[PDB]
RNA sequence: AGUCCCUCCCGCUCGGGAGGGAGGCACUCUGGGGGGACUGCCGGCGAUAAGCCGGAGGAAGGGGCGGGCGACGGUAGGUCAGUAUGCCCCGAAACCCCCGGGCUACACGCGCGCUACAAUGGGCGGGACAAUGGGUGCCGACCCCGAAAGGGGGAGGUAAUCCCCUAAACCCGCCCUCAGUUCGGAUCGCGGGCUGCAACUCGCCCGCGUGAAGCUGGAAUCCCUAGUACCCGCGCGUCAUCAUCGCGC
């Protein structure tokens, strides 16, 4: 009765992922991942899960839960939670080399930030202004 | 049969000094107390301009005060109560009890 | 026709009136003068062991200091 | 009193009203009903324009 | 039976287009209101002008003479509490241009503010002139 | 199979199709005249808008009630184009979801939580999710992947 | 609309976006060899980590860099066929979804059109589409001259990647054409040394140019 | 999250979901303390010094990234119309109140922006995912009435508890097919509301009607090196009412 919990994070998103022994059946916030629109965002999540091969897929079933963030945030850090889980129950290193050979990011994490905002055109950016004039 | 405490100031170092009083006060005696417990940190920011007048580049200035806290639960014990009644605390911290 | 491979093989240094050309020296890999070592200008960036593709391997760049 | 409203009870009679500076009559008709008084004296003076003067163009400074 | 002009309430009609659309070539009938008249009258907004027949003409000018005896909403016709009979009309064509005039050469009969602005070709609603609504030629200095 | 199985619009265009049958749910009056909210411009298109409305009013109110009247009216809002002004966000008006609502009540498919809002009888429960379990096993003859949920 | 099979599409292998695999592409030049990308990969979509190390746009996969240069205005500061496009608003700036459906709707109609793999249609424009000399500028008593010079491999695949999405971007511009059409049409072309592609004559105007001023 | 009790659903239930209660601090979060990166390791260049260039390991690599703090002086730069202050003036008016006007005028030149000139779209129905801040002269859920703007009652909240608060760009289906148009929405008519002691001069909002210039821009010229620029909305300040602005997200 082995449970394995793990944790994802990209620019304000947090993903919370459980694994546990089944028969292949994957979900997001309680909705099956075939249905994951846009297509984009479906291929960001099920990357790993290919990489790992269908004999490790159809045997272990995964629940996560993630908040926060944009629709594209929220399917990286799902993914990024998603390989830990996998590397983690099954405790391959052939598999660990694998994952960093195609992406080092799914296993380290994505550390950028927004940066604040400065007067001078303070909603637009940090670094865009106001044009200029002379006369 | 429960009493709430909370604390407020700007000065991080009394708010541990008072807390760490009233935990010493707890363990010597026997009584059971909920920790205690860190709640967001309130932040005053205000934004001026800097010049007096309207002349030269626009430079603005960013002030701030910081309102920390904690909550403590302990039950009420007549020999206990009286002793944290009777710490008093440094001119730049709040404290307020009540029961529960 | 179809131009003449040559391999960078060494660095000289920037050129250009806004430093946008770099001096190099390549080794002509096809062709009658197969094996022989020119200078040559380049515009874009480079680095040891790119293969640029020559129109002509009978000019030669005037050598910077 | 600028914001006072016209009423049925007031027509025919010729008020003055302030503008400003004086008092301008104003000889209140049966199709004024429900209108301002001030509407009827104008608190501006027409604009009729001059020859632009030294700066009012880029070359001229 | 399609017929590429169709004459409805004194003007002539497309008969490629879809009849909610059609229907707007009439000076003070929008595309709200037109929608409106075709669910009334009971046809298919998205059918072809070209297949109505005289029946349905007829039905759509009878409806466009008094739409509020046919159940259109009060809050939705063009002048509603008319100045002079106070009930809620709806004017198309030469009635509708000739109302507007009226309603000017009121406001000017009484030298209200309005009617001057109206007069000096001026903005009525409370702009700012100083800048922008220019039309003319630049003066020399 | 449940309501969290299957795609949102799918559901509502199938739930629309099916409350027609059901004699408490007819469009007001005032239904052949109206704009959806402050924020749009022309009137809607289909015939049967009302059903289509009242179908997605129904899913809303089984995942997140208990909801009241002000939380929907924010979820049917948007932006608006403003002529020379910049676009901005804005709610939708009261009165069709106020009808919808009761409407639906008569029927015996919601409920009302003094003080909280309204809620998914269970008579509701069972018909929403007797046309996802319908829908599922249509959809799942195309997506094989569809069969272990 | 759209068959429910192709909306909820689900891979199984490592290919360019689930459908196309790569394996018989080859590269004809030997000098753009080691900067057309091709290894094994699902989505072409990797965040822009590669943009703060030098050299680091060597190892992207080609179909990502085709996504990027088409997600753009198109002419903001210099006129593309005689006129200034400037689309502001109604641009694809920052809409990286919408770019990903404009290249997969082409790579369907290039397939069906010509009926081979459209990576390698690809690469075969990028190739003919690739200057191979270029010009510096001199100033001489208030006149500027042009000096012949050689083009490193890397700033060839960049030009010709921006000159295809150039082309692409006007043959649409106002026009009943939509975005992958114009495309499709601009990447066969060049790949069939038609004059009729902007880039095509783009390359030849270019060598015509330095050729004169060697 | 795992374990337990009850209730309700589906393919009738092996299985799969949703609420509630006990119960726990695992996970996220909040915030005190501590660790971690030093050109420390490796190979070159330089002098064998100061340093530079390139590699490993690493969450992070060479001011790690973004901010606060601006030396002695000058600019007779701005401010006495924020306050402090010398001299000169007014001192029954140049001081103190009240009423009505103006700062909002309009042949014209210029700065900074917003909306557009359409398909890299317009419309109609449906489906998704935030963060910063703020609230007792206030935030207001929830119910009722109205087509809308709004109206009548009103729980909880001095706030990690209650409320503002179910963003838009994005995705799916249908209509329009290169046209001054189903592009654009300036101008004006009629009607309905809110704040305020007062809405004409001179406020903001809603419904029906009306439908201007504009089809990509000469000579010139501005901003920006990475979660940066472009594109998209939101919060606070101002504030009885009013945001095409400022500062932030
Ligand atoms: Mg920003
Ligand atoms: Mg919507
Ligand atoms: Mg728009
Ligand atoms: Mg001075
Ligand atoms: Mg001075
Ligand atoms: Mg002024
Ligand atoms: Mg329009
Ligand atoms: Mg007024
Ligand atoms: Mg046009
Ligand atoms: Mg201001």
């Amino acid at each position: 009765m082995r449970i394995i919990q793990t944790t994802g994070k990209r620019k304000t998103a947090i993903a919370r992922a459980v694994i546990r022994e089944g028969k292949g059946r994957v979900r997001i916030n309680g909705k099956p991942v075939e249905l994951v629109e846009p297509e984009i965002a479906r291929f960001t999540i099920l990357e790993p899960l290919i990489l790992a091969g269908e004999e490790i897929w159809n045997s272990v079933d995964i629940d996560v839960k993630v908040q926060g963030g944009g629709f594209m945030g929220q399917a990286e850090a799902a993914r990024i939670a998603i390989a830990r889980a996998l590397v983690e129950w099954t405790g391959d290193m052939n598999l660990k080399e694998k994952f960093i050979k195609y992406d080092r990011t799914m296993l380290v994490g994505d550390p950028r930030r927004t940066e604040p905002h400065k007067p001078n055109r303070s909603t637009k950016g940090p670094r865009a202004k106001r044009q200029k004039s002379y006369r | 049969q429960k009493a709430r405490i909370k604390l407020a100031s700007t000065n991080v170092r009394s708010l541990e000094e008072v807390a760490n009083q009233i935990k010493q006060i707890a363990e010597r005696t026997g009584v059971r107390m909920s920790g205690p417990i860190p709640l967001p940190t309130k932040r005053i920011r205000i934004v001026t301009r800097k010049s007096p007048d309207g002349e030269g580049s626009a430079t603005f200035d960013r002030w701030e005060l910081r309102i920390h806290k904690r909550l403590i639960d302990i039950e009420a014990d007549e020999r206990a109560m009286r002793q944290i009644m009777r710490i008093r605390v440094p001119e730049d911290v709040t404290i307020e009890i009540e029961l529960i | 026709d179809e131009g003449y491979p040559a391999e960078v093989i060494e660095i000289i240094g920037r050129t250009g009136t806004t430093g946008d050309v770099t001096q190099v020296k390549v080794r002509i890999l096809e062709g009658r003068d197969k094996g022989r070592v020119i200078r040559r200008n380049v515009r874009g960036p480079v680095r040891v062991g790119d293969i640029l593709i020559l129109r002509e391997t009978e000019r030669e760049a005037r050598e910077i200091k | 009193c600028r914001d006072m409203i016209v009423l049925p009870e007031m027509v025919g009679l010729t008020i003055y009203v302030h503008n400003g500076k004086e008092f301008v009559p104003v000889e209140i008709k049966p199709e004024m009903i429900g209108h301002y008084l001030g509407e009827f004296a104008p608190t501006r003076k027409r604009v009729q324009h001059g020859a632009p003067g030294i700066g009012a163009t880029r070359s001229s400074m | 039976d399609f017929r590429h002009i169709v004459r409805v309430a004194g003007v002539d009609l497309d008969g490629n287009k879809q009849l909610r659309w059609a229907l707007t070539a009439i000076k003070g009938v929008g595309i709200n209101f037109a929608t409106m008249v075709c669910r009334v009258a009971g046809l298919d907004p998205f059918m072809k002008a070209g297949y109505l027949t005289d029946e349905q003409v007829k039905k759509i000018e009878e409806i466009l003479q008094d739409p509020v005896a046919h159940g259109i909403p009060r809050w939705a016709v063009n002048r509603p509490k008319d100045y002079e009979t106070g009930r809620d009309l709806h004017l198309i064509t030469a009635k509708l241009d000739m109302a507007i005039r009226e309603d000017i050469m009121r406001l000017r009969r009484i030298r209200a503010y309005r009617g001057i602005r109206h007069e000096l070709g001026l903005p009525v609603r409370g702009q700012r002139t100083r800048s922008n609504f220019r039309r003319g030629q630049t003066v020399g200095v | 199979a449940t309501v969290y199985d299957v795609p949102g619009d799918l559901l509502v265009e199938r739930v629309a199709q099916r409350l027609k049958e059901i004699p408490e749910i007819k469009p007001p009056e005032w239904a052949p005249f109206v704009k959806t909210g402050r924020h749009k411009e022309r009137l809607p298109e289909q015939e049967d808008w009302w059903y289509y409305r009242v179908a997605s009013i129904l899913r809303r109110v089984y995942l997140d009630g208990p909801v009241g009247i002000e939380r929907l009216r924010t979820y049917y809002g948007g932006r608006k184009n403003r002529g020379h002004a910049p676009e901005r966000f804005y709610k939708a008006g009261g009165s069709i979801i106020r009808k919808a609502l009761q409407q639906l009540e008569a029927a015996g498919f919601v409920e009302k939580v003094p003080g909280k809002g309204r809620v998914i009888t269970p008579k509701g429960r069972s018909f929403l999710d007797k046309i996802a379990t319908e829908l599922k096993k249509e959809l799942e003859e195309i997506i094989p992947e569809l069969k272990k949920y | 609309a759209k068959p429910l099979s192709e909306r909820f599409f689900i891979p199984h292998e490592i290919k360019v976006m689930g459908r196309w695999s790569t394996e018989d592409v080859e590269v004809r030049d030997p000098s753009l060899k080691p900067y057309i990308n091709l290894e094994p990969r699902l989505l072409p979509h990797t965040h822009g980590r590669h943009a703060k190390k030098h050299f680091g746009k060597a190892n992207v996969h080609i179909v990502e860099r085709l996504i990027n240069k088409i997600m753009r205005s198109g002419g903001s500061h210099y006129k593309v066929a005689g006129h200034f496009m400037r689309r502001e608003h109604r641009s694809l700036n920052s809409k990286k979804v919408k770019a990903y459906e404009v290249v997969k709707e082409a790579f369907k109609i290039i397939e069906k059109r010509t009926g081979k793999n459209p990576i390698q249609v690809l690469v075969w424009a990028i190739e003919n589409a690739a200057p191979r000399e270029d010009t510096t500028s001199v100033m001489f008593g208030g006149i500027r001259y042009h000096v012949a010079v050689d083009i490193s491999p890397m700033r060839r695949l960049d030009v010709a990647l921006r000159n295809i999405a150039l082309g692409a971007s006007a043959k649409c511009y106002r026009t009943k054409m939509s975005f992958a059409e114009a495309l499709a049409e601009e990447i066969i072309l060049a790949a069939n040394k038609d004059p009729k592609s902007y880039a095509y004559s783009k390359k030849l105007e270019i060598e015509r140019i330095a050729e004169s001023s060697r």
